[PDB]
């Protein structure tokens, strides 16, 4: 329990509830073994594409991570999915996420518009219902990015600086494109990314996780952190109509595909 | 959807219509929220997706139980437990006789328990008003209508749209605060608590300024001492009349010293000083209802 004595509720009670959510929400790193026609590089191209349409429509990082988790968890319930069906499932996962997270989310015709005609409004309204029903209406998970936000709030309550947040988010966006990340809990993934930009001491102070808890994850993360380090981390951008205090919360897009190639090589 | 027989219409919202129903086979009396999908150009309404999802997570005896979700031909049905009456109807029925203090106390403690659970799950109700609080015949009360409930972590922003009935809206919101906090729900419950004691709305304004002026008339016009930062707020005006705080004997006469205490802590101007739902449960006003637990010093 790294959260300080919370005024609203018990510091440990809030923390334990967050941990019990990860125990109920399940993800599988081998879900593509149920869809033999699909390869792990297909999921990577899809999430990279969703990341770009998020940046285009200035959508929140939480919106992207909701769509990622909806897509990954939905496919774990499905079988023998075809390459052509993936664009619709991803954009419908994003449609649900935008409606849940954004205040004035993009309209259905804009979600159909980004698919260059390969998806229509009726296909997306049919697909969102299949997704929500298959997920048993459990659409309130703790995303990979939500943990990062909690970790930043803890480190500065003892609001936070934006530049550091986007650098750690940039590394998590790369790691999310590899389906093997789904073997490590979302909280572990975030603490491990934060450790690569800080230390074990700060990671334990804001996440409560000991070194043994995140050691396995930090080992797998190591190649991705190097590619991010080799090139230098990005700077905070300004977004029109977006209040500067919330600018770190807007989803961004990079040439992460070739960065993911170099990472798996080493 | 064939196993249900509609008994009667209960109410209607932007989202959908509520009915009392019988599961003809079982005899289970439920509340059905019907949502026509053919009417919405954006599929399942954002608000309906959020309410279904939030209510699956929020399992607490003082929160309405969502029993099932059924998808029919361009219709989405939310099946909930049925409760015979809301707090607004109950308070109007009890306007002459009064509500017995042990029942006021029992209801307030139960409301605070359900609210603490929402807050511990990082959820802001945002619309706590008597008609959204459902009671049963055996003394229970539950929070309901989570259509406007938003989760925090990255605090919920404020906007110019149909939110919490003005009467239960916190003063930081009226004064232009850009972010909601758990303190806005505690403010609503203090208003509801006072309303159970007097059997009339504590602050029944007709505009945002009338609401604010009514709050200032009863609690006194605030300053930097009572509320650090109030004068530097977006909708604050130095021109506001300076009224003095009224004695809580003239605001809530039937309430005791313990009761008057809890109400002042619930209606504190400062969102940072205003009592929490967890802290309110520990207050000496409920000492007869609850028995304290040993705290682990570790
Ligand atoms: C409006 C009439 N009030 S009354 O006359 O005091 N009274 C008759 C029965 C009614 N019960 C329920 N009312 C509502 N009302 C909803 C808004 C019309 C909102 C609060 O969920 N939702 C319920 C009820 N049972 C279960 N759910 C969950 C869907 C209370």
């Amino acid at each position: 329990s790294p959260l300080p004595v919370l005024s609203w509720a018990n510091r440990e009670e809030v923390w334990k509830i967050m941990l019990n959510k990860e125990k109920t929400y399940l993800r599988d790193q081998h879900f593509l073994e149920q869809h033999p026609l699909l390869q792990p590089k297909m999921r990577a191209i899809l999430l990279d594409w969703l990341m770009e349409v998020c940046e285009v429509y200035k959508l929140h990082r939480e919106t992207f991570y909701l769509a990622q988790d909806f897509f990954d968890r939905y496919m774990a319930t499905q079988e023998n999915v075809v390459k052509t069906l993936l664009q619709l499932i991803g954009i419908s996962s994003l449609f649900i996420a935008a409606k849940l997270e954004e205040i004035y989310p993009p309209k259905l015709h804009q979600f159909a518009y980004v698919t260059d005609g390969a998806c229509s409004g009726d296909e997306i309204l049919t697909m969102e219902l299949m997704i929500m029903k298959a997920l048993k209406w459990r659409l309130s998970p703790l995303t990979i990015v939500s943990w990062l936000n909690v970790y930043m709030q803890v480190a500065y309550l003892n609001q936070y600086p934006q530049q550091i947040f986007i650098q750690i988010a940039e590394l998590l966006d790369l790691c999310v494109l590899d389906v093997d990340c789904l073997e490590f809990p979302y909280g572990i993934l975030a603490a491990s990314a934060l450790y690569h930009f800080s230390s074990s001491e700060l990671m334990q102070k804001v996440s409560g996780y000991q070194w043994c808890d995140i050691e396995n994850c930090v080992k797998w993360m190591v190649p991705f952190a190097m590619v991010i380090r080799e090139t230098g981390s990005s700077k905070l951008k300004h977004f029109r109509g977006v209040a500067d205090e919330d600018a770190h919360n807007i989803q961004t897009h990079r040439d992460s595909l070739d960065l993911l190639d170099k990472a798996r090589a080493k | 959807m064939e196993n249900f027989q509609k008994v009667e219409k209960i109410g209607e919202g932007t989202y959908g219509v509520v009915y009392k129903a019988r599961n003809k086979l079982t005899g289970e009396v439920v509340a059905l929220k019907k949502i026509r999908l053919d009417t919405e150009t954006e599929g399942v309404p954002s608000t309906a997706i959020r309410e279904i999802s939030l209510l699956k997570e929020l399992n607490h005896p003082n929160i309405v139980k969502l029993l099932d979700v059924i998808h029919t031909e361009n219709k989405l049905y939310l099946v909930f437990e049925f409760l015979h009456q809301d707090l607004k109807k109950f308070m109007d029925a009890s306007a002459l006789t009064g509500i017995p203090l042990p029942l006021i106390k029992s209801y307030l403690f139960q409301l605070l328990q359900g609210l603490a659970f929402c807050h511990s799950h990082r959820v802001l109700h945002r619309d706590l008003k008597p008609q959204n609080l459902l009671i049963n015949t055996e003394g229970a009360i539950k929070l309901a209508d989570f259509g406007l409930a938003r989760a925090f972590g990255v605090p919920v922003r404020t906007y110019t749209h149909e939110v919490v009935t003005l009467w239960y809206r916190a003063p930081e919101i009226l004064l232009g605060c850009k972010y909601y906090s758990t303190a806005v729900d505690i403010w609503s419950l203090g208003c509801i608590f006072a309303e159970m004691v007097t059997r009339r709305a504590l602050f029944p304004g007709d505009s945002e300024i009338d609401q604010l002026f009514r709050i200032f008339r009863t609690l006194g016009t605030p300053d930097e001492v009572v509320w650090p930062g109030v004068t530097s707020m977006p909708d604050y005006k130095p021109s506001f009349p300076k009224w003095a705080r009224q004695d809580f004997s003239k605001v809530v006469p039937p309430l005791d010293e313990d009761g008057r205490s809890l109400l002042s802590q619930m209606l504190h101007y400062d969102p940072n000083k205003r009592i929490s739902a967890k802290a309110a449960l520990a207050h000496p006003f409920f000492q007869d209802v609850t028995k304290p637990v040993p705290h682990l010093r570790l």
